[PDB]
């Protein structure tokens, strides 16, 4: 459980994160699926207990380095994800790494996100 | 004056509070977005003429041939499908486009300045604008005369 | 104004978890690169509606601390500092009637990315 | 595939890279381990006996 | 056996209007907070139901034919409903699948029956000692080649004799698609003096009998008493219907069960 | 001002007179139902 | 791409497997033109917004 893991659960096959929650099926229902017509969730065929299925963490990966003749520096921002392999800060955006916080305020530059923008300064 | 614009907003709070269908404009945008992302999920789900729309399956039961023979008909639908979606995405984005140009030109006009505009700013002489956000757009108050 | 941004990934999307499938996809050319670059470029454009149309002015206007106008009352179009999310008395009905689920989307394929102009920072224009 | 960098040359086609954001790949996380959950074996024939 | 009853007395077949009735839970995929539309072999609502009962001078033991599939309601008191038969030609001719409960547990299967023209389960002298045990079996002679056998969970059928309303309700479906046989029960209580209360049932899985036999006719097995021509049936009321393929919208709540239906 | 109002039906042009032909359009899913509300928004523009 | 032009012509000739393999090509040509007369539309359409 709460890991990314290729799962098998009788003739159904997946790939995603498998968390017990508090959903109730019907007895005589095992599987369920979502709006999409996907399974959000399954029950254990052994024991009894109820996994939500969450598709593993993915998403773009942005580079965030000002003009080649400014400096070769870099800074990796993700998209949609908080920081799991990894200066290593979280954003609303997703996981910011090779760039330092300041609480003041400039004018925006290279824009992130979520009011949030980076900048080659002191 | 005073007991016409502080009456008046007054309404505008009421009418505001108990009409939620004036804001249809603003919904119409989040409805088309999210009917165009469901559609563009359910889509995976048809086999577009294979033999099965899993790919697991098509690989795990016909041959190595039989099998590209299949993820070929689901790579071509599903192509197609996605074409669809940005072809149509970026129609749209002619039209919102469009309307944010119209809320920037109503913006300087008769928000920021006063516009001699016959029924741009709204019917009446118009006197003052009091710009409101708003979710994914943006309301304007027009005080007319 | 603005609309929702969305990107997807013409390689996911197309082949979910297939090394063969996306073998054969690349057997199509650039039909994957375009349809990327193209919702990337719609989401970049749909930040720039909020720039041309929120945002006229370069500073910051505040309302004086005693309010007399003469006896017109402003409160219900200004903010009141008192809501922990600044905002006006017609903002907050403004908010409550037009309408998780792009989390979901998120992992469904569909990456919904957030805007670079926060409501917060909306309001304060 | 050297550096970061690198990757936004490549994706840019050239080796000089303006000021800003630009997104040269996607990440995604794989399975760990695979996992297999089936029923019980109950409803035995007894070819002991 | 052959012998039909002295007081049995035909009657036309009177028809009725079901409402919601034929909602079933479409598979075991779960869903909840959602609408879906499914379309497979329905009961289209505002239907007309055949109308039949059986009480000590109309006793209705008929044969109907099963087709793709058919819809089942009734209400009990006494629980004069033994089970059911099913096959072509209900005869040792061929295959026919029997659900019965002999009043220890049910008892599923196929084997080559002997067609009797009044199958039932009769009782004689009860009086003081109420009784009711099982003693003579009129369904069928003899049974062979047998080639499934199934033993479901245990139940005692109460088959005492009682008067007043009725305060059970059954609601069955049966059905057979691509040779595998499927079932679903619902049981609740209601009061109902006759014809056919006005409400909702969600209607769930029984048991799966992949049988894979041809089914076009079936028969309803009733329990007989007296106090076998002369023998009698407790006073029951029981309905037969035949499903179409028609689509619903399936409204699935909060926990997934499915709170109203609409046919389109 | 306004335009030509024209309602097309992917179910009727696509397959004339074929239940079969028509059987196939179902695996391509909502592209004919997805044609139906393209054609029917511009009509409704039409009239504004 | 399909030997005739005409449905009832291919259905009364071709087996209904080898059939809806030229009725592939039927509607996959009639899709692309169906598409492209709506994506012509919503183009026109803008324009006499």
């Amino acid at each position: 459980k709460n890991k990314c893991v290729n799962f098998n659960f009788n003739g159904l096959t997946g790939t995603g994160v498998l968390t017990e929650s508090n959903k109730k099926f019907l007895p005589f229902q095992q599987f369920g699926r979502d709006i999409a017509d996907t399974t959000d969730a399954v029950r254990d065929p052994q024991t009894l207990e109820i996994l939500d299925i969450t598709p593993c963490s993915f998403g773009g990966v942005s580079v965030i380095t000002p003009g080649t003749n400014t400096s070769n520096q870099v800074a990796v921002l993700y998209q949609g994800v908080n920081c799991t392999e990894v200066n290593v800060f979280q954003t609303r955006a997703g996981c910011l790494i090779g760039a330092e916080h300041v609480n003041n305020s400039y004018e925006c530059d290279i824009p992130i996100g979520a009011g949030i923008c980076a900048s080659y300064q002191t | 004056i005073a007991n016409q614009f502080n009456s008046a907003i007054g309404k505008i709070q009421d009418s505001l509070s108990s009409t939620a269908s004036a804001l249809g404009k603003l919904q119409d945008v989040v409805n088309q977005n999210a009917q165009a992302l469901n559609t563009l999920v359910k889509q995976l789900s048809s086999n577009f003429g294979a033999i099965s729309s899993v790919l697991n399956d098509i690989l795990s039961r016909l041959d190595p041939p039989e099998a590209e023979v299949q993820i070929d008909r689901l790579i071509t639908g599903r192509l197609q499908s996605l074409q669809t979606y940005v072809t149509q995405q970026l129609i749209r984005a002619a039209e919102i486009r469009a309307s944010a140009n119209l809320a920037a030109t109503k913006m300087s006009e008769c928000v920021l300045g006063q516009s001699k505009r016959v029924d741009f700013c709204g019917k009446g002489y118009h006197l003052m604008s009091f710009p409101q956000s708003a979710p994914h757009g943006v309301v304007f108050l027009h005080v007319t005369y | 104004v603005s609309m929702t941004k969305t990107s997807v990934d013409c390689t996911m999307y197309i082949c979910g978890d297939s090394t063969e499938c996306s073998n054969l996809l690349l057997q199509y050319g650039s039909f994957c690169t375009q349809l990327n670059r193209a919702l990337t470029g719609i989401a970049v454009e749909q930040d720039k509606n909020t720039q041309e149309v929120f945002a006229q002015v370069k500073q910051i206007y505040k309302t004086p601390p005693i309010k007399d106008f003469g006896g017109f009352n402003f409160s219900q179009i200004l903010p009141d500092p008192s809501k922990p999310s600044k905002r006006s008395f017609i903002e907050d009905l403004l908010f409550n009637k037009v309408t998780d689920l792009i989390c979901a989307q998120k992992f469904n394929g569909l990456t919904v990315l957030p805007p670079l102009l926060t409501d917060e920072m909306i309001a304060q224009y | 595939a050297l550096d970061p960098l690198s990757e936004t040359k490549c994706t840019l086609k050239s080796f000089t890279v303006e000021k800003g954001i630009y997104q040269t790949s996607n990440f995604r996380v794989q399975p760990t381990e695979s996992i297999v959950r089936f029923p019980n074996i109950t409803n035995l024939c007894p070819f002991g006996e | 056996q052959c012998v039909n009853l002295t007081t049995r007395t035909q009657l036309p077949p009177a028809y009725t209007n079901s409402f919601t009735r034929g909602v079933y839970y479409p598979d075991k995929v779960f869903r909840s907070s959602v609408l879906h539309s499914t379309q497979d072999l329905f009961l289209p609502f505002f239907s007309n139901v055949t109308w039949f009962h059986a009480i000590h001078k109309r006793f209705d033991n008929p044969v109907l034919p099963f087709n793709d599939g058919v819809y089942f309601a009734s209400t009990e008191k006494s629980n004069i409903i033994r089970g059911w038969i099913f096959g072509t030609t209900l005869d040792s001719k061929t295959q026919s699948l029997l659900i019965v409960n002999n009043a220890t547990n049910v008892v599923i299967k196929v084997c080559e029956f002997q067609f009797c023209n009044d199958p039932f389960l009769d009782v004689y002298y009860h009086k003081n000692n109420k009784s009711w045990m099982k003693s003579e079996f009129r369904v069928y002679s003899s049974a062979n080649n047998c080639t499934f056998e199934y033993v479901s969970q245990p139940f005692l059928m109460d088959l005492e004799g009682k008067q007043g309303n009725f305060k059970n309700l059954r609601e069955f479906v049966f059905k057979n698609i691509d040779g595998y046989f499927k079932i679903y029960s619902k049981h609740t209580p209601i009061n109902l003096v006759r014809d056919l209360p006005q409400g909702f049932s969600a209607l769930e899985p029984l048991v799966d009998l992949p049988i894979g036999i041809n089914i076009t006719r079936f028969q309803t097995l009733l329990a007989l008493h007296r106090s076998s021509s002369g023998w009698t049936a407790g006073a029951a009321a029981y309905y037969v219907g035949y499903l179409q393929p028609r689509t619903f919208l399936l409204k699935y709540n909060e926990n997934g069960t499915i709170t109203d239906a609409v046919d389109c």
